[PDB]
């Protein structure tokens, strides 16, 4: 029934690449992680850092989450990420995505495992 | 002990 911790890894963890390969990276990865199976998830981020380093963020800078909760943490350091955003013309089931490689601080909500 | 469960955003 997949834990929320596990769902985070499936959706955002890409530790076997240091950056977005090509233009087709989002295209591939949204499919691969099963994120295009019923609907086209419109926006998603993949972090290219080890799991340990992302897990460590939970012990970094505490900040409010967008929803007003206070269980959000900002990485002290910038991490390698790829933003995936469904294109304007995309439609289920041929999901299309623009891929943007960037270096930025990530902000994640944390909970106990 | 404490793990990420939602991605809030970048920078």
């Amino acid at each position: 029934k997949e834990t929320a911790a596990a769902k985070f890894e499936r959706q955002h963890m890409d530790s076997s690449t240091s950056a977005a390969s090509s233009s087709n990276y989002c295209n591939q990865m949204m499919k691969s992680r099963n994120l295009t199976k019923d609907r086209c998830k419109p926006v998603n981020t993949f972090v290219h850092e080890s799991l340990a380093d992302v897990q460590a963020v939970c012990s970094q800078k505490n900040v409010a989450c967008k929803n007003g909760q206070t269980n959000c943490y900002q990485s002290y350091s910038t991490m390698s990420i790829t933003d995936c955003r469904e294109t304007g013309s995309s439609k289920y089931p041929n999901c299309a995505y623009k891929t943007t490689q960037a270096n930025k601080h990530i902000i994640v909500a944390c909970e106990g495992n | 002990p404490y793990v990420p469960v939602h991605y809030d955003a970048s920078v």
